[PDB]
DNA sequence: GGCACAGGTTCAGAGCAGGCGTTCCGTTC
DNA sequence: GAACGGAACGCCTGCTCTGAACCTGTGCC
């Protein structure tokens, strides 16, 4: 019943026709949150049923097909329900949660071979409301860490996050823990030594500011030098520390004198301090060779960046004194004999060829990678030092040509065997927040102080179009998983700043320079910074409204209420896309324009469906589709569907649906070979090229949504037994349906998946009408009716419809215009299928209206002719085969 | 202090007990009061079985509140 | 040895696989130093290949091996299957392991080994999910052994997901003539033991074989109860009772006839633990309105023989309220209850009458001639 | 009977295909006999009987006939070509028996309509895929059935 | 003339709905 | 009034929905 409950409201606010008919009834999701509400009143029967229902919402409808829409938004809308039942009933009842509370313990503990997530929520949830509580299940919490070396990384990370209120007050519990973890870094499974030093790394981070200080600052110096052994081990249990030290420095400042010292020893081993040796670095440690087993182990690109990191972080907050002293002539010898090195140093593209079989290939690949983010790193650095000095920023631009000539090296290298090498698209070293202050230092300075510097790496346009998709890098990486990789990268208020910040001189460089200003020829046109600042702001559009939805207010004013802020940001890219548009014709780029609606697409859905702003973005968007010809496909199904996401919100788009049939009718021609039709004149976007395979499907498509609509209403409709203008409303949707398959059927469609879904959707309109006829039945039979709509509908059903269906069949059947055997005949016994099943369907309409005109002493078979019925033949064209 | 036990038939019974009281106290009242042996009644207040260990201050019965007495015949 | 057992503390990661070739080196020169080396070997760092023949080279000698080695090795096996060598590391396990050979020590040695098999299915599917899958591509031969009726309920006790699995696998074997009484008799008199941890398991399965129809998945319904009941502890005796308890008083026909053979089966076979929980056989007695009049006769016949043995006559209680409650039941003018009094008036009299006991009778059945006139 | 037939392989032998294609054209001329009893004895329950079987034994024609058609069709065209026009003799009658139990709305004979009339285009297109898997696709024609009653009229 | 990206296709899996099997009440001569 | 056809509750088959990976076709270099 709750999931049923999903289902009926997400299909209900989908559309504006279901809304006019029907007033909200209560869902079942909020009928179960009020009597948790109302169980204050304690009867305790009823709550031990309310933790069954609980957990059972939450076992059957955990993310597992997550490891759509159907089968996705109504199973996380069930198990939010369930973890939000299990939280109210632990927030009301003091009786219960310790059998809530080992009970979800069980399940994060005994399981993560299947997806916890949603366990891990409801612990933080339960352990953040009372902390006290986990006092109570002392004795299980200690047995869930004698076994935190099976239990993966993700797991104990946030685990150990929830448990640590109990490490503030116990010390029993503290010293079990240190103990296991430090036994833990011993193991030999894998998981083993990442759970150990995100433990230790967590211990680090909230176990003094700095009980007693005391008791604490020799503690965590403890702790540092079991941290000694994990450097000492490969390379992923080292990246871990080397990304996770800033933290530590962040929440936990006087550690800072110990970190840097086990960071600038760790820098020791791979650092040649003595000048004038031109490789300054150890890349041959860098890499463990045995067994023809070859792996890379100490990421020294992260350890540069986690040294430069925490050394901005201790001259910024710290200073307002020889460790980063020595450190910062240690990072400027590394950038000035960085700068001088010419690639036979590190013994790369002639003596090495970079082949992925050999040894030393694979070698001068890891070293490759090195010797980019080496560079990646220096390039931040000197940005970080000076205030725009003119010497500095020519060092970034020859370290950025030394990564640019790896890069490309890479590319050349690339170019021969597949491109399954996504090690070439590892992520930048750059920090969000620093691709955020160069953008804005590169595209928005004018202060004349600052403009000579600027202006060596404004004058490369290549550094250009690295600063700017190495944002695009970071803001897709916030759509795929939710948070970036760098410093601040987990910390959501950082990364809304960074969003707001990448936006604003995203636009400024759309907006201000267009892209008919190109000087750059078509391999800089497909690449034109102008695309590229567009794209971003494509992703930064998206990924907004995933994961920082309430903020979409303040987003905005960082660029009244939502909607017209929205609306003028809509009118930009309206009058861009209107301009690329109405200007050209000859070679007008697609690309631009298919990515200009993508924007519109994201952007009209934070508009409001009753607003003037939204009907005048359906207007426009109306009068491009009657307009313009535009031959281009992918771009006419991008407007179309465009034009028909914003059209379902307003009304039910059925005669938008005739009208498209009506224009494909007149464009790709008709069965008999003379019937004389064109009715171009309803939409302009339709040709002999585009309308065949692209705008059948989709009409098609959004006729099925439309028959989905009408069958919940019927079904609805069969609950009861107010009523006759739910009827009333059916029979006219279906009228005008009825009227557009009418026009498909008539029309003479390609042999490919437009014919194969119109027949399905046939099957599906007849279905409809079947289940309409079978709702009558119920109905008719206790007063007397079938009025003059029903009637009228079951003609036109008989008159327009059916006869052309069969003549449609057999048009299909008599069109006939290097075979795997198996797959062959799989094929055939697939085609077999959607005629057979279209037959079936009209026979058992006419089946339940024989029924009706029986019980109703109405003959409505008097309107259908007798079913028409095909046989074969065969011809003389055997002799020619065999 | 007072407070009502209705039982099936509709009789209301007032009873006088102190909330220091256990259950089976006031069971040993309705015994004297209405002759009905205790292994046989059945307590329900606020929709909760009461149970025998317990006593009204465990169960928040406060002045004038009303119990339901049910007779829980074995076998008949 | 002590040196031997110490040594995956001591060495750091750049100095494995070296000590991977010499303890092996080693292990070919003495028998009786196999199992630290195959401990460390199991804890260290090493390579698949290696790892691979040193697995083979163990698994050659398997029928060699005293019971006391066996946990270590075992444990060695299950963290050197591959995702590639799952199902023929399997059977080839299944296949070797006796567990008959072998048998004080013996006992708890094999609980050690239980043990160590329940922590290699706990984590890590790829095991637990094979061994299900290897056990019914052996139902063609019907001499399968102990060992799999004892891993298909560790299986069904440890993991939760694979719970229907091993349900419908549990079915469609005793479907196909396989797993009878001769197995269950020697898996619940040899491993006792191990099985007295998964009592609640047990009866889980039980209780979920009495809901279906087909008398031979019934009769292993029963059997498992009835098995549980002889071997293990006073604690899962109580649990037995309550799930009988609970099978009568709720579920269907099938099910209350099923549950009533049992008690009857458990009351002849042992009066005197059936004596201790006889307070929740008495707790049938609410439930008489909901119970068939044949149902009524075996239920007063269960309860009536319990009640009647000759060293129970300190535990008189039972014999008094029973006699109470049938003198309760009679004295109603509804014929309904009158029925079940009569019923359980006449089964009484007829277990107790096999001086006084005579005039015991004589007082019955003048009582309910006189009521029943 | 008709229902326990095995089609072979291509492996198998000649003669048993062949005998397998006289066993067919048997169970054809014999359920062709049956079925043209309709038209002296019309009533409900004989109606009733042959719709229901007449659609449980186009349905055995079709999983238990049509792969031997597939196999032997290059040696054995003939033979399969007959076997077809001889099925579609009794396949026309039918449709025709289809259209009566319609006219005359007998709701006990017309809840068979539907799956009987699945099951003939079942046939239709399956022989389509025959000779699509035997490279003659485009000697597959159609056309349309002139509607007849039991007797054979046109009614119109 | 080859490589990369897109889109189709095909297979594998899983879950649930509808149709047939038994059992009883309505309807038609 | 009798007999034969319409109707409901449970279990099995298959069909569809969906995802994942492969592969092939086309366009640009």
């Amino acid at each position: 019943s709750v999931v049923k409950s999903f289902k009926d409201l997400q299909l209900l606010q989908g559309s504006k026709f279901l809304q006019n008919l029907v007033p909200h009834r209560s869902y079942v999701s909020t009928m179960i949150l009020e009597v948790v509400k109302n169980s204050v009143h304690s009867w305790d029967h009823v709550t031990q049923g309310l933790v069954e229902l609980g957990f059972i919402l939450m076992d059957s409808y955990g993310p597992k097909k997550v490891l759509p829409s159907l089968s996705r938004m109504p199973n996380q809308h069930a198990c939010k329900l369930g973890a939000n039942i299990l939280l109210e009933t632990f927030k009301i009842h003091e009786m219960i949660r310790q059998e809530i509370l080992e009970q979800v313990l069980n399940r994060v503990v005994t399981r993560a071979s299947s997806p916890i997530s949603h366990f891990l929520d409801l612990l933080s949830n339960i352990v953040m409301y009372a902390p006290l509580v986990l006092q109570n299940c002392s004795s299980k919490v200690t047995e869930a860490f004698d076994y935190l070396s099976f239990l993966p990384l993700q797991t104990v990370q946030r685990l150990l996050k929830a448990v640590q209120p109990l490490l503030k007050v116990s010390m029993s519990m503290r010293d079990c823990l240190i103990l296991v973890l430090r036994k833990a870094m011993f193991a030999n499974q894998l998981d083993a030594r990442k759970s150990a030093v995100a433990g230790f790394l967590l211990l680090l981070k909230n176990f003094k500011v700095l009980y007693n200080s005391v008791a604490n600052e020799t503690f965590c110096l403890e702790i540092m030098d079991s941290l000694r052994r994990c450097l000492s081990q490969q390379a992923d249990v080292r990246l871990m520390l080397y990304e996770g030290f800033y933290d530590v420095l962040r929440r936990n400042s006087q550690l800072a004198n110990s970190v840097m010292q086990t960071l600038l020893s760790q820098l020791k081993q791979f650092y040649e301090p003595e000048p004038d040796l031109l490789p300054p670095l150890k890349l041959e440690a860098c890499i463990l060779t045995q067994g023809d087993q070859i792996s890379l182990q100490e990421p020294l690109d992260y350890l540069l960046c986690c040294i430069q990191h925490c050394l901005a972080w201790y001259k910024n907050t710290v200073i307002p004194e020889a460790f980063y002293e020595d450190l910062d002539d240690i990072l400027e010898s590394i950038t000035n004999r960085m700068i001088k090195s010419e690639l036979e140093d590190f013994e790369l593209d002639k003596s090495a060829d970079f082949s992925q079989s050999t040894s030393i290939g694979i070698k001068n690949n890891i070293s490759a990678f090195l010797v980019m983010g080496v560079c990646e790193v220096l390039i931040e650095y000197n940005f970080s030092i000076s205030s725009f000095s003119k010497n500095r920023f020519e060092d970034i631009l020859s370290l950025f040509m030394c990564y640019k000539k790896l890069s490309d090296i890479l590319n050349e290298k690339a170019g021969k065997a597949k491109t399954k090498m996504a090690n070439k698209t590892s992520d930048s070293l750059l920090s969000m927040k620093f691709v955020s202050s160069l953008l804005t230092a590169l595209f928005r300075d004018s202060i004349q102080s600052h403009q000579e510097s600027l202006s060596v790496l404004r004058s490369s346009n290549e550094f250009m179009r690295y600063a700017v998709n190495v944002a695009l890098q970071k803001v897709q990486q916030l759509k795929e998983t939710g948070h970036v990789s760098g410093p601040d990268g987990q910390n959501p208020e950082k990364i809304f700043q960074n969003l707001c910040d990448l936006t604003r001189v995203l636009l400024w460089r759309y907006t201000s320079i267009p892209t008919s200003v190109e000087e750059s020829g078509k391999k800089e046109k497909g690449k034109s910074i102008s695309l590229l600042c567009l794209e971003g702001l494509q992703k930064i559009f998206s990924a907004v409204q995933q994961f920082y939805q309430p903020k979409i207010q303040q987003f905005l004013r960082a660029l009244v209420s939502v909607t017209q802020r929205t609306a003028f940001q809509i009118r930009q890219f309206q009058r861009s896309l209107l301009n690329l548009l109405s200007s050209q014709e000859e070679d007008f780029n697609s690309k631009e324009a298919l990515l200009l609606v993508t924007v519109l697409t994201s952007l009209s859905k934070l508009l409001e469906p009753s607003s003037p702003q939204f009907v005048q973005m359906l207007s426009w968007t109306s009068k491009i589709c009657k307009e313009n010809s535009r031959e281009d496909a992918l771009f006419c199904k991008s407007l179309m569907n465009l034009l028909f996401s914003l059209h379902v919100s307003y009304k039910s788009p059925v005669i938008l649906l005739r009208d498209l049939s009506q224009d494909i009718h007149g464009h790709l021609g008709d069965i008999d070979q003379d019937v004389e039709v064109e009715k171009t004149n309803h939409f302009a976007i339709v040709n002999l090229r585009t309308a065949a395979p692209t705008v059948c499907l989709l009409v098609l498509s959004q006729a099925e949504k439309v028959l989905e609509e009408v069958d919940w209403l019927i079904t609805k409709l069969k609950g009861q037994v107010p009523n006759q203008p739910v009827e009333k409303a059916i029979i006219m949707q279906l009228g005008t349906l009825l009227t557009f398959f009418h026009e498909l059927v008539q029309t003479a469609l390609p042999s490919g998946s437009c014919v194969d879904t119109l027949l399905k959707d046939l099957c599906k309109m007849y279905t409809t009408l079947t289940a309409l006829v079978r709702y009558y039945l119920q109905v008719c039979q206790s007063s007397g009716g079938i009025p003059k709509n029903m009637e009228k509908l079951v003609k036109l059903s008989g008159s327009h419809l059916t006869p052309l269906c069969y003549s449609f069949i057999s048009y299909v059947q008599n069109k006939s215009k290097p075979a795997v055997v198996a797959t062959a005949m799989a094929r055939v016994l697939r085609e077999t299928k959607p005629i057979p099943n279209l037959i079936f369907a009209i026979e058992q309409y006419e089946k339940f209206l024989i029924h009706l005109s029986k019980k109703s002493k109405v003959s409505l078979m008097q309107h259908m002719k007798l079913s028409t019925s095909r046989d074969f033949k065969i011809k003389g064209n055997i002799l020619d085969m065999v | 202090m007072q407070i009502f036990v209705k039982t099936l038939t509709g009789k209301t019974i007032t009873l006088e007990v102190e909330p220091s009281d256990t259950i089976e106290n006031v069971k040993a009242k309705i015994q004297d009061k209405e002759g009905i042996p205790p292994d046989q009644q059945r307590l329900i207040f606020a929709g909760k079985q009461l149970e025998d260990g317990r006593t009204l201050s465990d169960y928040n019965i406060q002045k004038e509140s009303t119990l339901h007495l049910v007779l829980r015949l074995r076998g008949g | 040895h002590d040196i031997i057992t110490s040594l995956p503390e001591i060495l750091g990661d750049s100095q494995h696989a070296d000590v991977g070739k010499e303890l092996s080196d080693l292990l070919i020169e003495n028998t009786s130093l196999t199992v630290p080396i195959l401990d460390v070997l199991s804890s260290l760092r090493l390579d698949p290949n290696f790892l691979l023949k040193v697995r083979q080279l163990v698994m050659d000698k398997l029928s060699s091996i005293r019971l006391e080695d066996l946990p270590v090795i075992i444990k060695f096996i299950l963290h050197s299957v591959t995702a590639m060598d799952t199902l023929e590391v399997i059977s080839e396990l299944r296949e070797k392991l006796d567990l008959q050979h072998c048998v004080s020590s013996g006992q708890s040695c094999i609980i050690l080994l239980f043990d160590v098999i329940k922590s290699a299915i706990r984590y890590e599917k790829t095991i637990s999910e094979a061994w299900i899958k290897a056990i019914e591509n052996t139902a063609s031969v019907s001499e399968h052994k102990v060992f799999d009726l004892v891993m298909l309920f560790i299986i069904y006790s440890t993991n939760t997901q694979t719970k229907k699995y091993i349900d419908r696998v549990l079915r469609n074997k005793i479907r196909s003539g396989c797993i009878q009484e001769q197995l269950l008799q020697s898996t619940f008199s040899v491993h006792y033991l191990v099985l007295k941890d998964m009592c609640s398991s047990i009866l889980s399965l039980a209780q979920s074989l009495l809901h279906s129809l087909d008398q031979s998945i019934i009769s292993f319904g029963s059997l498992l109860y009835k098995y549980a009941f002889k071997f293990f502890d006073t604690y899962c005796q109580q649990e037995v009772v309550g799930a009988l308890v609970t099978h009568i008083c709720s579920g269907n026909e099938a099910e209350v006839d099923t549950a009533l053979d049992v008690l009857l089966e458990l009351v002849v076979l042992n009066p005197s633990a059936m004596m201790m929980n006889a307070v929740f056989v008495k707790g049938i007695l609410d439930y008489l309105d909901n119970i068939s009049p044949q149902q009524i006769r075996k239920l007063f016949y269960v309860l009536s023989t319990l009640a009647f043995s000759k060293q129970n006559e300190a535990s008189s209680h039972i014999q008094d309220d029973m006699h109470l409650v049938i003198r309760k039941q009679l004295s109603s003018t509804v014929f309904k209850y009158k029925l079940i009094g009569i019923i359980g008036a006449v089964t009484m009299a007829g277990i107790m009458a096999a001086d006084e006991q005579c005039t015991q009778v004589t007082s019955l059945l003048q009582l309910v001639h006189s009521c029943s006139e | 009977t008709v229902k326990k037939i095995e089609p072979g392989t291509a492996a198998d032998s000649q003669q048993i295909h062949e005998e397998k294609l006289l066993y067919w054209n048997m169970a054809v001329r014999d359920f062709s006999i049956l079925i043209n009893l309709i038209k002296v004895f019309d009533s409900h329950p004989v109606l009733h009987v042959c719709l229901k079987y007449g659609r449980l034994f186009v349905e055995a024609f079709l999983k238990q006939c049509m792969p031997l058609l597939d196999f032997s069709f290059r040696k054995h065209r003939e033979d399969v070509l007959s076997l077809l026009e001889t099925f579609q003799l009794d396949t026309r009658l039918l449709h025709h028996l289809c259209g009566h139990s319609k006219i005359h709305q007998d709701t006990r004979l017309t809840q068979h309509v539907p799956l009987l009339k699945k099951t003939l285009e079942l046939l239709v297109c399956r022989v389509k895929a025959m000779l699509t898997l035997n490279n003659c696709r485009e000697a597959f024609w159609l056309g349309n059935l002139k509607n007849r009653d039991l007797q054979g009229e046109e009614i119109k």
